[PDB]
DNA sequence: TCCGCGTCAGACTCGTAGGATTATAGCATACGTG
DNA sequence: ACGTATGCTATAATGTGTGCAGTCTGACGCGG
């Protein structure tokens, strides 16, 4: 029999009313008052002419299927708002309503990185504008040979092409030879390996032993700054909350905690050695 | 995640994931609407289409291709034969304390021997180096030890040197047909970008010097090198197991 | 026969790790079969020992 | 014979003179892309054919139309020396004129009403190079010429589709260039079906019945007649002898006097020739012999008017006899037979569920579009539009020419569409395979097989740019407003500029160049695949395709293609095949004439060579007259036996055409196994060219041609003597015969300098000529990468010897001297290009500033204050090439780094660092640095001191291009003036300014002047726009990708040595690895003291059969015995009358030697500097299969005062003894193969990880650990060694705890287990719950 | 092939004699690449029942 | 139960290389938070 | 006020199709 989706649909609609002039009226008029099956048969029959609609805007954003569905929703609000008492067509007044349903549908989910209507709106402005400079020009036009024409900023102009620069998939196969696709080259930035993890635990492990090695008040007012030992991350006028109380002292005293300490990396063979890194 | 070009890359699970919610919040405000039942029929069609199509794409139908004319890689996908997670990225890994080179002949070797370079052997036994150097006493930290190790400072070698002593190293050869397809030996540091392998045991891996090239493993654990001597020593492999007979010979 | 003895086993791990990866797991899912592991296969891929 | 010849000439022992002399080697890619381009009037090719066949386009209503008038190409925006270096596509402006025309609509046709007419641009065409490559994003790529089945017809029959039954199904097929399929197949019982693009099976009468032939035309069509006459009461039938044949008499068989043959027996030659002669032609019959035969036309009676029996109806008893009194005596019965005329319609049209013709196009309606209620014109239109449409189909020239020859037709040349006449003769010729008569075609034969070349795919892709403006052009001329829309605002340029672009980037076919080599550049050129799209692939590909084809004889060679599973596939073109005008390949012939072997060649045809016989070039001639043998051993019908000699039509041209370039290179190729020849090929395209081209002592003289003919070098364009040489360029004075009498007369040829290859090596053009030389035309001025004196030098020759040497050249390992090392021979370059990009991120814009945060001054001691490397600055890996900074965001200072840099100090600026430094482990001399920015950002310093080199150095190349081209204008004038007021000095006082004051008498000579006099001032006015362009284009801001704002690209030169590991070869397949450096203390050596360079392993030989190495060695010191005879004779210093005598002794010695040259031609002087070029050794020339035997290599050797045997005493260099018995010595030419271990070897401890799995990164590209795969899994698992594997599935793979838990454990000398359970694992437990399944880690 | 190769590698074949050759070469070498993962599929099964 | 035609499951194992799309109108008040 | 979203345009227009069609041996599962 047929057991296609699409050819299933465009059998039903292909058995739906197609009506008249005077017969739209008649139906209209009583499906603004709430006929309910006035508004189911005026959709039901127009469904035919939103299909031969999106026959015309396929293949920009989603499939064929998509934009009926989107362009079916376009009718049902002509139909929520149509004019029977005016003497003209409503073929032409829907018309408007399944072109723009469609367009606006696909601004959403023909890209991944959401792109807002504002942002794409200039864009397409932008774009157009390349095609009128591109005839003439026999050049495909710069980001400045754009901005001269409209007389609009240059990074404006360059910032919206760069929101226009699409997508490579990580499953994407590599140079014409599925042997590897992106996620088994590109790299994970989070996790550094053992190498890293373990050089902040053996840094901050040797700094344990530095801070046990220096004055009580000295160790004490340095770590509760840096918010080492302490709980917040503090300045040398905010120490003063804890005992120290003092801007003069504890600018002293946290100094001296780090001259101290400056010698215990000479001597034990960093300093230099660790001033590279 | 956005690449280092100002790009951007997406899995193929995300678009199909936007097919099927697209489908359903749209089947949401049709129900809202009330819309006649032909339509609402193309709706479940759709939605169903959608998540046939992330549980399995290639299957009901034609697969969801994209942008490059190809098809989506669905779910089941992923779990799905050699390129699935099993035989690709569980059963078979890249592994660390590994590298692979030209291989050549190695005539003076005895065997249980195999010529490691220097520059291989050195960035394989990083951490052996870190280690050894604090108890020398000559890294006070490991950021020492790493900057110790870059410089390649004379006594460095000497240190390296001495780890590498009575510590065995894993050779593979592609392809490993039978357990001889890796053997282990003890390393000697050679000046040079090549490995050097043993005539005899050629046979094992059909290493052939006329552009071979042999992966080199490092054992970590004592167990490990304990294993590697045991069972893995190329002196303790002669016989091959399918046939009682030596596979150690000249030619 | 090899391709059919290698998906008997009780295992339905060493089922789905070898072929058929598709239909294994669902006959397995219907079933509700729990594996408690005794082939190497089982151990490797979880990274026990063997 | 030439100068440059003069100069080093090559002994050939060649004894077949070649007629035809060798082709220009890029034949294919050149003739091709030229065709495409190529604005044909009216025979359309290329674009020309693209516009007439889409255009002209019209509305959907028909009111408006658009019409295609004419195209042109501009020059280039940036010509090839740009392009390259900036980055963007080498390609030539698109301006097709278009005439947008609108009739009136109630009135008849208002053709001119608006004519309205313009110039509209769509689309940048990537231009082809002189050496056949596409310039795509600064990068040289070549597109491979593709090989797919032919459009037209071919008939097939799958042996066995049911081995259940065995019954061998025959199958017709129609191809077209575009379209549907249409194919016939027979069944299980022999029913023909029609299945239109293999969709459904449907009854082959179906298709029939759309064409409107009813039950009766159709039978008529096929089958023949049988008459049945009723005669009163005796029923009798029509017998043509011949019918009742190889059939059994099921009845007594009588006539007019006499019984012929018994009921139940076999009627054989003897009966029907009984018969036949007899003249008969009515026999009387039984009534039970039609029970079973099948009426063909229908029967109505006379009297009722009803169908007493419709057509195809099986006869009965009482049906004949209800038509015998109806008042029908002469029904016709169909001739059904099963052994000859076989019955399937009949059977078929029984199956056929259909009725008329607008039924029958229901089904095929139904069949294509299932669902959908079909209507009359729905129907039609369908059935119509398949192959009944000048839009849909297309057969093309090759497909109806193809089609029509299959059918053995009376047209070459015909329609695009299958008419009804070609649908039902390709059912007829399926059917006479069935019977009997008729062969299938095969697919690998070539003549099935077409060639499309890239002229032709540019072509097809620039159509679909056409087709998806089609659709544009007509929607918006529909609905748009008449007047006010132009043409230009409904056509779109993005469409074809991106359909044009997607081939030629995005294709199978559009690859990067391999030009690692001269050979290799060529080779790839000449490749021809039957992959990528309207192709075949690995996984669809069988064993037949690949295996040799003897058509492949002459056109395709036998040896070359990759040992991989794209194995058969690929293939190498034949050094003197071409293509066929249609698309199949041809090979040249000698034409032989009543005996005489004629010196008319002809390219045969895949086709007629099947036809004619053809001779060996093994035969011999006799000077001018015939084979000299009575027999001569030929080849036709694809196979090979001995004939006489007026049954010989043909014979092979040269003793080369059955094999390709890869193989013609290979000397003694005769006495190699065609498996170690194949990878002796594949690998001398790897042979990276050395630092001193050295020419090859062991040639075959095809050695020049593939050097000039690659276009890697610079040969003369005219003849003259060279005005100037230098090492960037080269300046040539014309001759006055060749010379135009327009312009002054001096070629410039700027050779391209030291600079980088797709696989990073050097390339270089060195000049091969002396300041002042006359040379003539088409003479090697400058030699390539690879070339010497004008031939190839692919890799080095050297002193080998054979033998074992203490397992250092154990499986085919090699052992190389030091001294080879200490000569810097084997010392490839690597051109290196690194690159410093400037980008735009979130943050904010980066810049190239020396300032950069944590650094040593002795970092930035080598980069200037614009923050760029000096040129001539060495580099090594950790130093910084181009200083980059980028912006630092919000970044949390950890508590213990906010105290590092509080103590220390450095704050360091909001501005993070990423310059760009020399990659680990590189090391080498930047040669120079180009700067690329956008128009906006103010530039660098440095980028300022490059604009001004650039600018100032174009101004003074363009100052001397306009100087020297001023003295070669004047000097012809000079020459003018003399002719006629003849005064010398006194016209040579005054400055050369008021030259064309001066003139002459009313003569041709005057109007020289006034030419010469307006082309000084024509250059003179040029020079100026010459100097915009170039000023221009140095202060244009180079337009970047979006994000970028500019680049820096740094040019390096590593001089990387041989070392252990590195890969070496011979040309006949000899691999191996060097092993050991050996000291030139150790390797052994002659009595007379010389070492040798290589010892290789002698046992490499016998098992591999490439015994071709052994011949080239034999030669190659016989070779240089010559050399080292010459040599000792021009340090002696002794005579030229000495060196003319035994030289003319050199080059004749050969049976009959091809190459007859006498010295006593040559003066004094051209000897000498002959002399000194052939004291490294006399370079020979061993055709491929007419090379040197034994016998003149023996000769050449008793010449060389060497020995007969070639092998000498040597003596082990370790010790001084004498080895036990002697060893074969002499050169070998072997090469450099680019597999160097400097890009081999890799080592990893701990590095990146994986995005999801999270286990390493794979490659040394990524520094990634080597892959431990199943396989690498179980041989643990076998060992018993659990942990070593735990150790390898964990700590070093994914396990996060793991990995870095272990390492902390390692440096504190505890190497302890500590596993966790790998990420990956973790990943699958997720990703089968995301598919929705319950999956948990049930607990213990 | 009927007909096998005369020559050997010392007196060197004509031209056909290698043409000739290649019939048996080619094929002799598809086998060992395209025949092997027939071979190393078996592996593969054994191993996973066993 | 049996025989033809459909879908579906495999097809060796490791190494190296490199980069590009079309277009969603056009303009005026509604909805969400400093 | 700024960004995002929601809305309407009134000639008539009302059933789609686009695109690769030499894999292969072996094994069942739904109709017929
Ligand atoms: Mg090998
Ligand atoms: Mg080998």
């Amino acid at each position: 029999r047929v057991l296609d989706a699409t050819q299933l649909y465009l059998g039903e609609i292909g058995y739906s009313p197609l009506l008249t002039a005077e017969e739209e009226v008649y139906f209209a008029r009583r499906a603004l008052r709430g006929d309910v099956a006035s508004r189911r048969r005026m959709i039901e029959s127009n469904l035919r002419l939103v299909v031969k609609i999106a026959r015309r805007y396929g293949n920009r954003g989603l499939a064929l299927l998509d934009l009926i569905e989107e362009g079916n929703l376009g009718l049902i609000r002509a139909v929520e708002k149509f004019d029977p008492e005016r003497g003209f067509r409503f073929s032409t007044y829907a018309t408007w309503w399944i072109r723009q349903t469609i367009e606006r549908a696909i601004m959403n989910q023909t890209r991944t990185i959401r792109l807002p209507i504002h942002i794409v709106k200039e864009l397409n402005v932008y774009l157009r504008t390349a095609r009128e400079l591109s005839h003439k020009l026999d050049h495909e036009p710069s980001a400045e040979e754009i901005a001269e024409q409209l007389d609009k900023p240059v990074d404006d102009v360059s910032r919206m092409l760069r929101l226009n620069e699409r997508i490579t998939s990580v499953d994407t196969p590599l140079g014409g030879d599925s042997e590897k696709a992106l996620l088994d080259i590109l790299a994970d930035e989070k996790e550094n390996g053992p190498e890293d993890t373990t050089q902040d635990d053996d840094m901050k492990q040797s700094i344990v032993k530095w801070l046990f090695e220096l004055n009580a008040k000295q160790r004490e007012v340095l770590a509760r700054r840096f918010g080492l030992l302490g709980y917040e991350a503090a300045t040398l006028e905010d120490v003063g909350r804890e005992i120290g109380l003092t801007r003069e002292r504890v600018r002293q005293i946290q100094v001296e905690g780090l001259r101290r300490l400056r010698e215990i990396l000479q001597t034990q063979g960093l300093n230099i050695e660790a001033l590279f890194l | 995640v956005p690449l280092d070009g100002g790009r951007f890359a997406t899995s193929d699970l995300n678009d199909l994931y936007r097919r099927v919610i697209n489908r359903n919040n749209r089947l949401k405000r049709l129900l809202d609407l009330a819309a006649p039942d032909i339509i609402v029929r193309n709706e479940k069609r759709m939605l169903q289409e959608a998540v046939d199509a992330l549980l399995d794409n290639g299957r009901r139908g034609r697969a969801i291709t994209g942008s490059n004319k190809r098809p989506l890689k669905s779910l089941a996908d992923m779990i799905k034969g050699k390129q699935g997670r099993f035989r690709q990225n569980l059963l078979g890994k890249r592994v660390d304390y590994s590298g692979r080179s030209v291989i050549t002949v190695g005539p003076y070797l005895r065997l249980h021997q195999c010529g490691l370079p220097k520059k291989m052997a050195l960035e394989l036994f990083k951490p052996f180096i870190y280690g050894k150097l604090e108890l020398r006493g000559l890294a006070t930290t490991i950021k020492a030890a790493k900057k110790m190790v870059e410089r390649e400072e004379a006594v460095v070698w000497d240190i390296l040197d001495e780890v590498i002593r009575e510590h065995p190293v894993l050779l593979n050869r592609a392809p490993t047909l039978h357990r001889l397809g890796i053997q282990a030996f003890e390393p000697v540091l050679i000046e040079g970008k090549a490995i050097q392998l043993h005539p005899l045991v050629c046979a094992a891996y059909n290493a052939d010097f006329d552009g071979d090239q042999m992966a080199v493993h490092v054992p970590l654990t004592l167990e490990a090198q304990l294993e590697a001597r045991a069972l893995m020593m190329s002196t303790n492999n002669i016989l091959s197991p399918a046939n009682g007979e030596p596979i150690i010979v000249p030619s | 026969g090899i391709t059919k003895a290698s998906l008997a086993t009780e295992s339905f791990i060493s089922a789905a790790s070898f072929q058929e990866t598709t239909r294994v797991l669902t006959e397995a899912a219907v079933a509700g079969k729990r594996d408690e592991l005794r082939g190497l296969k089982e151990n490797v891929i979880v990274g026990r020992l063997i | 014979y030439s100068y440059t010849e003069k100069k080093r000439i090559r002994k050939d022992f060649g004894k077949r003179p070649q007629v035809l002399d060798v082709p220009y080697l890029l034949s294919i890619q050149l003739d091709s892309f030229q065709k495409f381009i190529e604005q044909d009037p009216e025979g359309q090719y290329g674009l020309e054919a693209a516009f007439r066949s889409v255009f002209p386009i019209q509305s959907y209503s028909g009111n408006s139309e658009l019409q295609y008038v004419s195209y042109r190409l501009g020059e280039p925006v940036f010509d090839v020396q740009e392009c390259q270096i900036r980055g963007v596509t080498y390609s030539a402006p698109l301006r097709v004129k278009l005439r947008l025309v609108i009739y009136e609509r109630e009135a008849p046709e208002g053709t001119v009403k608006d004519i309205k007419e313009q110039e509209v641009y769509m689309g940048e065409i990537p231009l082809m190079t002189d050496n056949g490559t596409f310039v795509i994003n600064g990068t040289e790529r070549v597109i491979v010429s593709q090989l797919h089945r032919s459009p037209g017809v071919f008939f097939d029959s799958d042996k066995g589709k049911t081995h259940s039954s065995g019954k061998v199904l025959y199958n017709a097929r129609i191809i077209p260039y575009r379209g549907s399929w249409l194919d016939f197949e027979f069944d299980p019982k022999d029913n023909l079906f029609v299945r239109i693009d293999r969709r459904r099976k449907l009854p082959a009468t179906i298709i029939l019945r759309a064409l409107n032939y009813t039950t009766e035309q159709i039978l008529d069509l096929f089958f023949e007649k049988v008459i049945f006459e009723i005669r009163d009461n005796k029923l009798q039938m029509e017998l043509v002898p011949e019918r009742l044949r190889g059939e059994t008499a099921s009845f007594d068989i009588e006539a007019n006097g006499k019984v012929y043959v018994e009921k139940g027996r076999r009627i054989t030659a003897r009966h029907i020739r009984q018969l036949e002669k007899d003249d008969v032609k009515l026999i009387e019959v039984p009534v039970e012999y039609i029970a079973g035969k099948v009426v063909a036309k229908d029967y109505i009676d006379e009297s009722t008017g009803e169908l007493i029996c419709a057509a195809n109806m099986e006869l009965s008893l009482d049906l004949l006899a209800k038509l015998s009194q109806s008042g029908h005596k002469r029904i016709e019965t169909l001739f059904t037979n099963d052994l000859d005329h076989g019955p399937y319609i009949s059977e078929t049209l029984r199956v056929d569920p259909t009725n008329d013709r607008l039924s029958a196009l229901v089904e095929i309606y139904r069949m294509m579009r299932p669902g959908e209620p079909p209507t009359r014109e729905a129907a039609e239109s369908l059935f119509e539009n398949l192959f009944f449409s000048e839009d849909r189909y297309d057969l093309s020239a090759v497909g109806r020419m193809k089609f029509n020859r299959s059918l053995l037709r009376e047209e070459i040349e015909g329609s695009g569409i299958l008419s009804k006449d070609d649908i039902i003769d390709v059912m007829k010729k399926l059917i006479d395979i069935r019977n009997g008569k008729g062969e299938v075609d095969d697919i690998d034969h070539l003549g099935n097989r077409r060639i499309r070349s890239v002229g032709e795919m540019a072509e097809n892709q620039f159509r679909v740019g056409l087709v998806r403006v089609e659709r544009a052009v007509k929607e918006r001329l529909s609905l748009g407003d008449l007047d006010t829309l132009m043409p230009q605002d409904m056509i779109n340029a993005k469409p074809i500029s991106a359909a044009v672009k997607e081939f030629f980037g995005s294709s199978q076919l559009s690859q990067f160049m391999d030009q690692n080599n001269p050979l290799s550049e060529i080779t790839h050129k000449r490749r021809i695949s039957a992959l990528g799209p309207g192709g075949l692939t690995r996984e669809r590909a069988g064993f037949e395709v690949r295996d040799v084809h003897p058509t492949h004889y002459g056109r395709v060679c036998p040896i070359e293609t990759p040992e991989g599973p794209n194995i058969g596939l690929i293939n190498s073109l034949s050094v003197y095949a071409q293509t066929n005008e249609y698309g199949f390949l041809e090979t040249p012939y000698r034409k032989v004439t009543d005996g005489v072997v004629t010196d008319e060649i002809h390219y045969l045809s895949a086709i007629e060579e099947g036809n004619y016989v053809i001779a060996q070039a093994n035969s011999n001639l006799d000077e001018e007259g015939h084979f000299v043998e009575d027999l001569v051993t030929c080849r036709s019908k694809g196979e090979s036996s001995l004939f006489s000699r007026d049954q010989v039509d043909y014979m092979d041209v040269s003793t080369q055409q059955v094999v390709s370039v890869g193989a013609s290179l290979i000397p003694f190729l005769e006495h190699d196994d065609a498996n170690r020849a194949l990878m002796g090929a594949n690998m001398q395209r790897q042979a990276v060219p050395t630092l001193r081209a050295d020419k090859p002592l062991v040639g075959t003289g095809m050695e020049r041609a593939v050097a000039v003919d690659s276009g890697v070098t610079a040969v003369a364009k005219r003849g003259g003597v060279v005005q100037y040489v230098d090492a960037s360029r080269i300046v040539i004075k014309v001759n006055e015969d060749e010379m135009y009498p327009g312009e002054a007369g001096i070629d410039i040829y700027n050779l391209t300098k030291y600079t980088r290859s797709n696989q990073n090596t050097c390339i270089n053009q060195m000049p091969c000529v002396s300041l002042g030389e006359p040379v003539e035309r088409g003479d090697v001025l400058a030699d390539g990468p690879s070339t010497d004196l004008g031939e190839l030098a692919l890799g080095q020759n050297m002193r080998v010897a054979f033998m074992p040497w203490n397992g250092y050249n154990f499986e085919d390992s090699i052992l190389v001297s030091e001294r080879v090392v200490q000569e810097d021979r084997f010392t490839t370059i690597h051109i290196q290009e690194l690159a410093c990009v400037s980008r735009d991120t979130k943050l904010g814009p980066e810049e190239i500033t020396a300032d950069i945060p944590n650094v040593g001054e002795a970092a930035l001691s080598k980069l200037d204050e614009s923050g760029i490397v000096y040129i001539g600055a060495e580099v090594t890996g950790g130093d910084i090439l181009v200083g980059k900074v980028t912006p630092k965001g919000e970044t949390q200072l950890t508590p213990e780094e906010k105290l590092l840099r509080a103590i220390f100090g450095e704050k360091a600026s909001d501005v993070k660092d990423s310059s760009l430094r020399v990659p680990n482990g590189v090391s080498g001399t930047v040669i120079d640095v180009q700067v690329f920015t956008r128009d906006g950002v103010e530039k660098d310093k440095r980028a300022l001191e490059i604009e001004e080199m650039q600018l100032k150095q174009a101004k003074k190349d363009l100052s001397e291009e306009l100087q020297i081209l001023e003295a070669g204008l004047f000097s012809r004038i000079r020459a003018v003036l003399v002719a006629g007021g003849v005064e010398a000095e006194k016209l040579d006082k005054l400055p050369r300014d008021r030259w064309l004051e001066l003139g002459l008498t009313d003569e041709e000579k005057q109007n020289q002047l006034e030419q010469l006099a307006e082309q000084y001032d024509e250059l003179k006015h040029e020079f100026e726009k010459k100097l915009e362009a170039k000023r221009r284009k140095i202060t244009q801001g180079d337009d970047l990708a979006p994000g970028v704002l500019k680049i820096v690209k740094v040019y390096l030169a590593v001089k990387r040595r041989i070392q252990p590991g590195d890969k070496m070869a011979g040309r006949h397949g000899n691999k191996g690895v060097i092993s050991k450096i050996n000291p030139i203390e150790d390797m052994p050596y002659d009595e007379n003291g010389t070492p040798v360079d290589i010892v290789l392993n002698p046992l490499g030989v016998p098992s591999r059969m490439n015994i071709g190495q052994i011949l080239e060695t034999h030669l190659g010191m016989a070779a240089k015995g010559i050399g080292d005879k010459i040599n000792a004779m021009l340090k002696q210093q002794q005579e030229v009358a000495k060196l003319r005598e035994f030289i003319q002794r050199a080059y004749d010695l050969g049976a009959d030697v091809r190459q007859k040259v006498d010295l006593s031609t040559f003066s004094d002087e051209e000897v000498m500097r002959l002399a000194e070029n052939l004291r490294k050794g006399m370079p020979i020339a061993t055709p491929v299969f007419d090379g040197a035997k034994e016998a003149e290599i023996k000769e050449l050797l008793k010449l060389g005062d060497l020995p007969t045997s070639g092998q000498i005493r040597l003596y082990d260099g370790r010790t001084g003894e004498q080895f036990e018995r002697p060893v074969t010595v002499g050169y070998m030419y072997m090469l450099k193969l680019n597999h160097l271990v400097d890009d081999k070897m890799h080592a990893r401890s701990t590095g990146s990880y994986s995005l999801v799995t999270q286990q390493p990164l794979g490659g040394k590209a990524q520094f990634g650990g080597q892959r431990f795969g199943e396989m690498e899994v179980w041989a643990l698992e076998a060992y018993g060694a659990a942990y070593t594997l735990q150790e390898m599935l964990t700590v070093k793979s994914d396990d996060v705890n793991g990995r870095t838990k272990m390492y902390k454990n390692i440096v504190d000398g505890n190497h302890q287990m500590e596993p966790g359970m790998p990420e990956s694992f973790n990943v699958l437990l997720k990703e089968i719950r995301s598919l929705g399944i319950n999956i948990e880690l049930e607990d213990e | 092939i009927e007909t096998p190769i005369t020559a050997n590698f010392r007196e060197g074949l004509n031209v056909l004699q290698y043409f000739i050759s290649t019939h048996g070469a080619r094929k002799g070498l598809a086998d060992t690449a395209l025949k092997t993962a027939n071979s190393g599929y078996l592996t593969r099964r054994l191993v996973d029942v066993a």
